[PDB]
């Protein structure tokens, strides 16, 4: 069960995933303000 | 004592070669992950302009990507190569120069192997490897049915590694079709590509007829009914009066006013040439000033002006007709038909569709994405695939991919190894292992053992069953010509042959001298 | 602990007041160790010789 | 039956964030409201939704509130297809 | 052309916009514009 | 008002983002700025007020038209 | 978020991966050619008061000859 079948290399990838979700949802958070009638103009 | 200068940095003997094989270790290690269907996308990030790109391709990744190694420029030289002569394969390429200088680093350390006597391995172990896959392959074209069944096979391979391989069961009708309306004659300059946002991927379809992008005259209607295409050469324009090198002498101004008309009347009777053809469609390659404009409005004559140097052949053969410069004689030059010329929009800018043409000698492809990076790639992706299509009508000779070619030269190449007496022999066996590279990787990006599907498809060859493949969807053996994998013999006998001859240079290389950069 | 402030992050995104978060922890973590504490049995009834086992059997997995 | 089914899950949860984020705006609790939109939409069948003027749920159609087909099915199409080009992305490297 | 379902369709689809008060004479302006282009082809309907 | 916030955490801006009341804190603050000079020109006792283009130059103007003309205020809200 | 201070190199991949092995094959490949009768001596060169010393013994080599790797420190 371990020890057997193949073992993941280069994990960089996995964490670039992470880094590119968590900069998207970043910039999804600021625009979610202005969602509805009840949101806000975004002043630039 | 220092001869070369200052800022000289130079290596030599153990130090210069390590340099090509940590080169050569670096370049195939970014496009290895992007090696297979299930391999991945790199995005490459400019330094300047603040620009992204999302490319599959291993050649688009080395020419973007700035190296300072000399021996990595000959990775990304190959890739460019091998992009310019086929357009597929560049990242396997890449992939198998490097895996061939990996065995020989071994070669020179482990066994002691001079590295000329390796070159003279290659030499050996490449021309059975060329000699197993030639027999290996099928003569196609005998039979119109088979050789079109042969293209659909093709673009679902190479669309395989593309983020389209999930609607490339769709598009394989799309690529499939724009050769066989090229009636032998290979060009990519007949193709149109065009991006639209919105939408989805799989909502690309094929363009019956010829569609190019422009805008009808101010009074000009948008439909007309068997309208008469042609291409003019020949651009409405101040000329001057003929030769050029000349200006009017007016003695006094009763005869200016009249100057100026009679060059109003000099355009007025190139138009009353081209009115005697009886043409409902007029195509022009520059800016037409409005003066000529309105005297098609008159006549019923369509205007469709600022043609690209390639626009203006990708009309003229899906029309029949050809460019007319002169205008005297009516005879010459006879014109096509076009059923339908209305316009249609796709998006917010409006696309004027043809319909119902004499020849499909020229094609245009229309795409859909969410965003430019899809976009670009989807571009990129359709450009291997038509590549490779058209290179088939000429070259007719394929063969079966899925890591089974690489697995079938390399039985070739242990086979003469036995009867080669010395220590070359070992070098010829490191080809055969560099060749199972290739299948080995395809294993690793699908999340599957690579021992264990290498091993069962290696002994599985030697058993005398060469149609034994590699199937990432249920991780086991299959049969190539059961799931339709079919590669042209141009491909890989390109790929063998410009990653051994790549691997000879950095063999070769016993010092590096690296100038002062300016 | 980490796995506990992952969960609250997405529980903060959908309007929930941090204290109310922090005091629903608090009732939870009771529950699990009274759960436990009732599973679990006592060793302590039997005599050195078995006592001798349990801590050989606690100390390969510390190592 | 399957761990694509595991990710279905997910995708239903995921279109959430549009109604809990009026209430969030609105200042109105997204929880309370859920639950009562939960309970409505399972016998009505459509029309039951979020009303920035009652501050509540009601009957969108009744309120006139209404949009078109074309806005809701490009919205989700363009975003699974943004999604499939992030994930695809293994590295970031440098270029000039 | 229904003056009910486009009218009340495009107030609502302003929604956060600062037009929203001003949507009293606004709406039948946005539907009115397109009704002067009418075809059963269902036509993008430039707005040049 | 009070420490200025953090700079672009994981939101990757090159330039400057300030988020909830602090946004309208300055913005109030935008229009008080400008509102004192006005203010105390309002009415018939009002007092003329004198600006100078540091050229040796001043400009006497009592209403707020050609005062917030000539002051240049770089608040996107002023 | 970056939690760790400014000046602090860390690698949680493959890079780390390829410098810990690389970093014991330069300590190999340095005691590689004085292994054996046949093997030749190697030569240090002090930093300070230019003393050098000459020396087979690999004990001496590896302390001597200053090395910021952790896999070459083991
Ligand atoms: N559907 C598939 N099943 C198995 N193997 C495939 C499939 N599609 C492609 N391959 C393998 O992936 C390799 C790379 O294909 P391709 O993407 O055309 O070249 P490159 O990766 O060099 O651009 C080929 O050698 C082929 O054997
Ligand atoms: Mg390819
Ligand atoms: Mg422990
Ligand atoms: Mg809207």
């Amino acid at each position: 069960v371990p020890s057997n079948a193949t073992f993941k290399n280069k994990e960089k990838p996995q964490e670039v995933r992470k880094a590119n979700i968590i900069a998207a949802r970043s910039v999804a958070d600021a625009i979610r303000t202005s969602l509805g009638p009840k949101g806000m103009d975004k002043m630039i | 004592v220092q001869i070369f200068g200052d800022q000289v940095t130079e290596e030599r003997a153990e130090n210069a070669r390590l340099s090509a094989f940590v080169g050569a270790i670096a370049v195939g290690d970014l496009v290895k992950s992007t090696l297979g269907p299930k391999g991945m996308d790199k995005l490459l990030q400019s330094a300047s302009s603040n620009t992204c790109m999302v490319t599959n391709d291993g050649a688009t990744i080395l020419k973007s990507i700035p190296l300072d190694n000399p021996a990595a420029k000959v990775l990304v030289n190959i890739s460019k190569v091998q992009d310019d002569e086929v357009g597929d394969g560049t990242t396997s390429v890449t992939v198998l120069s490097a895996e061939l200088l990996r065995e020989a680093e071994k070669l020179i350390d482990q066994s002691k192997i001079h590295p000329q006597t390796i070159i003279e391995g290659y030499r050996l172990a490449s021309a059975a490897a060329l000699d197993a896959l030639t027999k290996a392959a099928v003569d196609n074209s005998h039979d119109k049915t088979m050789f079109r069944e042969d293209l659909i096979h093709i673009a679902k391979t190479t669309l395989s590694s593309k983020i389209l391989s999930q609607d490339k069961d769709h598009f394989a009708e799309l690529a499939t079709n724009a050769i066989l309306r090229l009636k032998g004659s290979t060009n990519l300059e007949h193709i149109q590509i065009i991006k639209i946002l919105g939408g989805k991927l799989s909502d690309s379809f094929l363009d019956e007829g010829f569609i190019l992008a422009k805008k009808f005259g101010n009074n000009q209607p948008k439909r007309i009914e068997n309208a008469k295409i042609l291409i003019a050469n020949t651009t409405l324009d101040t000329d001057k009066v003929k030769i050029f090198g000349t200006k009017f002498k007016v003695d006094s101004t009763a005869k200016l006013a009249q100057l100026e008309k009679a060059e109003r009347e000099k355009m007025k009777n190139k138009i009353a040439k081209i009115s005697k053809f009886g043409i409902n469609t007029f195509i022009n390659r520059q800016l037409i000033y409005d003066y000529p404009e309105q005297l098609f409005t008159d006549l019923g004559i369509n205007s469709i002006e600022h043609a690209d140097f390639e626009g203006v052949e990708r009309l003229a053969l899906v029309t029949g007709g050809e460019v007319v410069s002169t205008f005297d004689e009516p005879s010459k030059c006879k014109l096509g038909e076009c059923d339908v010329i209305e316009e249609i929009m796709l998006g917010e800018q409006p696309f004027l569709k043809f319909s119902g043409c004499k020849a499909g000698e020229a094609c245009t492809i229309v795409l859909r994405g969410a965003t430019d990076q899809t976009l670009d790639e989807a571009e990129r992706s359709l450009h291997d695939a038509l590549s490779v299509l058209s290179q088939t009508t000429k070259e007719t000779r394929t063969v079966l991919g899925g890591g089974c070619a690489e697995m079938v030269m390399s039985k070739a190449v242990d086979t003469e190894a036995q009867n080669i007496d010395g220590k070359k022999s070992l070098a010829v066996e490191a080809f055969a292992r560099a060749l199972r590279q290739l299948p080995t990787i395809l294993a690793d990006n699908a999340g599957f053992d690579s021992s264990e599907l290498v091993s069962k498809l290696r002994s599985s060859i030697y058993n005398g069953i060469s149609t034994s493949g590699l199937d990432l969807n249920n991780g086991t053996i299959a049969d190539m010509r059961q799931l339709g994998i079919v590669e042209s013999y141009k491909l890989k006998r390109a790929v063998v042959s410009s990653a051994s001859e790549a691997a000879e240079v950095l063999l070769r290389v016993d010092n590096i001298i690296r100038a002062r950069p300016r | 602990a980490s796995a506990l402030l992952d969960q609250a992050l997405e529980l903060i995104q959908k309007g929930i007041h941090p204290i109310k978060i922090a005091n629903g922890f608090d009732e939870a973590a009771k529950l699990a160790i009274s759960k436990l504490e009732e599973t679990c049995d006592d060793i302590s009834a039997s005599n050195d010789e078995l006592f001798r086992d349990f801590l050989l059997r606690a100390a390969k997995t510390s190592l | 039956e399957g761990v694509q089914a595991f990710i279905w899950q997910e995708f239903a949860s995921a279109l959430e964030v549009i109604p809990t984020t009026l209430a969030e705006n609105a200042g109105l609790n997204s929880i309370k409201v859920v639950t009562e939109l939960r309970s409505k939409h399972e016998n009505g069948e459509l029309n039951d939704g979020i009303s920035v003027r009652r501050s509540g749920t009601t009957n969108t159609y009744e309120e006139h509130i209404l949009q078109p087909v074309l806005v809701s099915t490009s919205a989700i199409t363009l975003a699974s297809e943004c999604v499939k080009s992030i994930l695809r992305i293994d590295d970031i490297a440098f270029s000039r | 052309s229904d003056r009910e379902q486009l009218v009340r369709a495009a107030s609502t689809s302003l929604s956060s916009k600062i037009v929203s008060q001003y949507s009293s004479f606004l709406a039948p302006l946005a539907v009115d514009s397109v009704l002067k282009i009418s075809d059963e082809n269902s036509k993008n309907v430039d707005l040049n | 008002q009070l420490f200025n916030n953090s700079r672009s955490d994981t939101l990757f801006l090159g330039g400057e983002k300030i988020s909830g009341d602090d946004i309208r804190n300055q913005n109030v603050l935008a229009t008080m700025a400008v509102a004192n000079v006005v203010k105390s020109s309002l009415g018939p006792v009002g007092l003329d007020k004198m600006l100078v283009d540091d050229i040796g130059d001043f400009t006497v103007t009592n209403d707020g038209a050609t005062i917030l003309s000539l002051l240049d205020v770089q608040h996107p809200a002023g």
